[PDB]
């Protein structure tokens, strides 16, 4: 995925950050979550 | 005019000046993202 700045109106569209998104077998084998706002997942509130 | 509203019951409940606001409490997470004309008390 490619990203550009804030103004980038019509033609000044050149990528500045390229992120390689992926899927992993994420697991927490020796820790547990002690604060989680919403029971659902993948929300801005869940970043914290 | 009565201070910091802390809940509802229609009727809005207001902070009890004897103990509220508690100095020991605050926002719970770092992702506060507060810029939309919030109301704060202390």
């Amino acid at each position: 995925e490619f990203f550009d700045g804030r103004d980038a109106v019509a033609g000044a569209l050149a990528p500045e950050i390229v992120l390689y998104t992926e899927n992993v077998n994420l697991e927490t084998p020796d820790s547990h979550v002690v604060y989680k706002p919403e029971t659902s997942n993948n929300s801005h509130a869940n970043l914290g | 005019k009565e201070g910091l509203q802390i809940g509802k019951d229609e009727k809005p409940i207001y902070a009890d000046k004897t103990y509220q606001p508690e100095p020991q409490v605050g926002e719970e997470s770092w992702t506060d993202t507060d810029g939309t004309n919030e109301k704060f008390g202390g």
